[PDB]
């Protein structure tokens, strides 16, 4: 996601602040990886929805 | 088939060649050698958590004056780790790499003792535990706080109460502007875990 | 010295000697693509599920989807009405890329599955019947399955399709034509052709804007093949 | 009851039952195409040779085809002179009709043979030899077959290629690529890259009006492979 503030009337500063999962927060540090991924999906729905 | 919910818990799995823990070691022994397992060990390298450290000439520094402020960045591997963790136990090696325009009219020469955690500069003595160095024959500074804490543990930027484990003072005579590196040392580990905070990037600052 | 005839996969030589041939020092293994999937033969390969069709049901119903089945059939204008119409095998060869798998070959002895995924909500009931024909678009015309009535009809072989104690069916059709090994090249096939028609129509409540759907959708892949002869055609 | 999980090729299912699947009373045998020709597997079908080039010499010669090798290659403009470029596998993959038989996968760990049958007259003598450098266009200039003299072209890899001695040649190719499992979709591959060189030019009576011709033809097909993962694409 993008931030963007004010500095002079045409210039601005567009920082990327970026979301971490503790998987993608190791990762950072270290330069080549390699991992056996997972995902859990979910759905929440009620009794009815099929 | 009837109107309710179950959960029947589903491990289903894609591309089944082989074991995947031996393929990790075939795989590290052609492209790294080395196998990095446990966080424990990248906090015994040091990692150099500032490049210039202006210090004023006579006056006993602590290095809380720093601390505080490179805490923040996550630059090294302490405070970098300082975010998935929230206790901590065992003292900081710290090395100091001198990077000074000597003159010959001085003998410069480097202390180091104890204070408290975040205590001022006057409000502390100087008989204690110390170390010397002189940076015309030894550059690096080789010096280790231990851990000497009323209580078993630390949490991170703790309550009103001070001066609860031990940290460096740092007296010097001349400007001497240093690079500073640190790790814990042979017993330091962090403890309970929690979820990692958010990331900073690139920041170009486009015009529009 | 004098007999060099080796062997290819289908292919054979005749040279006067072994013609001095050079190879590898030592045949290393190297990048590890074995590692990771084991291979998957022609026959593996051709019994993949595919996505051919996805029906969707509305109660209602101005649409021929929901006309029942015809107590009598009178006459050839007032036909048995059904929703759609898969001609085995020429719908499940060309679907999946299966046809640009099997070019290059010329007889093939298949028997195809079919299943159904149903997905309704509970608010909604019907029933329908999956019945299959052989030569139903070849013999005259008394004898097809859009001729005849109701009981007639579901005489065919076939699965019940009831929508709450069914959310799948599995079929198993078999070869089932008087030509040994199904043609490629010139092929005209269409030997089996499977139906599907409603019995009762699709229930639900009469007040609109509520969107009472049923979306079918169809499985189809081979098994038990064989497949044989060696070209160079094949039809587009 | 509740545990419906069932597994295809590469496919797995989740129902809340096993959806009530009927299927064929009996399974009888029928029409005789598994007892006319085994099943050829697709690692059995990437090993077919298939009729590439076909090379036709006169000696002669205006063209480019007997100018024999240079014993020193003083600039680039003065390269060194060939018959034909092979570059593997983006060759022998495109022809055969393979890579029509190998879409829907991702990676391929190949080995290429090259088989040279020769049939020239008694009347006519000569010498080639059939060298391989592998990233010959895409290394720096100085270190390309092309670039380095001729007992610096011999020095590579390969197989004498004389008339009288010689009617077939064996070279196996090896997988000589940095790169685990070559790709396929957005496919860059052209690893190694084979050539052609004539060491001697060809002789034969200087009096025309004789034909004194050479006619090579090479065969290539795969060995040692292994094709892993399945994809939805692949390039045209």
């Amino acid at each position: 996601s993008i931030r963007t503030t004010r500095i002079s009337a045409t210039e601005n500063r567009e920082t990327e602040v970026m979301d971490a999962a503790p998987c993608e927060y190791v990762a950072n540090m270290f330069s080549y990886w390699r991992a056996t991924m997972c995902y859990r999906i979910t759905v929440v729905k009620t009794a009815f929805h099929t | 088939i009837n109107i309710g919910n179950k959960t029947n818990e589903n491990v289903i799995s894609f591309f089944d060649s082989t074991d995947a823990e031996t393929q990790n070691h075939n795989a590290l022994m052609k492209g790294c050698g080395e196998f990095i397992v446990n966080l424990r060990t990248l906090l015994r390298t040091f990692r150099t958590i500032t490049d210039n450290w202006i210090l004023q000439a006579n006056t006993k520094t602590p290095i809380t004056d720093l601390t505080n402020t490179t805490d923040a960045q996550g630059r090294d591997y302490m405070s970098y780790l300082s975010y998935l963790y929230r206790f901590y136990r065992g003292g900081r090696r710290y090395k100091f790499f001198n990077t000074t325009p000597l003159k010959q009219s001085q003998t410069c020469y480097i202390r180091s003792f104890l204070i408290p955690r975040n205590y001022s500069a006057d409000e502390i003595n100087v008989d204690g535990p110390s170390h010397i160095t002189y940076p015309v024959i030894n550059p690096v500074h080789e010096v280790e706080v231990p851990f000497y804490s009323q209580y078993r543990k630390i949490p991170i930027a703790s309550t009103s109460d001070k001066g609860y484990d031990s940290s460096l003072m740092y007296f010097s005579n001349t400007a001497t502007t240093q690079i500073v590196a640190r790790a814990g040392n042979d017993d330091f580990t962090f403890g309970w875990m929690i979820g990692p905070p958010q990331l900073q990037g690139e920041s170009r600052s486009v015009a529009p | 010295s004098e007999n060099s005839v080796e062997t290819q996969e289908i292919t054979t030589f005749h040279d006067v000697e072994t013609p001095n041939r050079i190879d590898t020092p030592m045949a290393q293994d190297t990048s590890s693509a074995r590692n990771m999937d084991d291979t998957h033969s022609i026959i593996q390969f051709l019994q993949r599920p595919v996505l051919i069709d996805n029906i969707e049901i509305i109660a209602g119903t101005t649409a021929d989807a929901n006309k029942p089945l015809s107590r009598y059939v009178l006459d050839q204008q007032n036909s048995q009405k059904y929703v759609r119409s898969w001609t085995l095998p020429s719908t499940v060869l060309r679907a999946g890329g299966k046809a640009q798998k099997l070019a290059n070959f010329k007889y093939l002895r298949c028997d195809v599955q079919v299943k159904l995924v149903l997905n309704a909500n509970p608010f909604v009931a019907g029933r329908m019947y999956l019945a299959y024909s052989p030569y139903d678009d070849k013999v005259d015309t008394a004898r097809s399955v859009l001729q005849t009535s109701r009981a007639g009809v579901t005489g065919y072989p076939g699965v019940e399709l009831d929508f709450q104690l069914d959310n799948s069916v599995e079929m198993t059709i078999p070869y089932a034509s008087f030509q040994e090994a199904y043609d490629l090249v010139t092929g005209t096939e269409d030997f089996v052709q499977l139906y599907l028609f409603p019995i009762t129509p699709v229930l639900g409540p009469k007040s609109e804007s509520e969107s009472s759907k049923v979306d079918i959708s169809v499985y189809m892949w081979l098994s038990n093949i064989s497949l044989v002869i060696p070209t160079y055609r094949i039809n587009p």
